[PDB]
């Protein structure tokens, strides 16, 4: 997407394996707010949006 | 900003009552050992209030 018109998808009814994300050294930035990235494999949420 | 005031962001395990620890060694958040140097999921444990 162009940043003035960003894309979104409503992630729901699924298991979020955040370790598939934060184990990958491909990311030039990976900042998680309120929570440490490893703890995300334990937590739950109503939805997530990309 | 006065950066000289710091807190420990990371440790291998939580403190016991009145435990004190001044070690500055790299915290391994990652799947791979950090060789005693900063890198992806390999972090310096002290951070600043500034």
């Amino acid at each position: 997407a162009s940043v003035y018109a960003w894309n979104r998808k409503r992630i729901s009814n699924c298991v979020a394996d955040y370790s598939v994300l934060y184990n990958s050294a491909s990311f030039s930035t990976f900042k998680c707010y309120g929570v440490s990235p490893t703890k995300l494999n334990d937590l739950c949420f109503t939805n997530v949006y990309a | 900003g006065n950066y000289n005031y710091l807190y420990r962001l990371f440790r291998k395990s939580n403190l016991k009552p009145f435990e004190r620890d001044i070690s500055t060694e790299i915290y391994q958040a990652g799947s791979t050992p950090c060789n005693g140097v900063k890198g992806f999921n390999c972090y310096f444990p002290l951070q600043s209030y500034g």
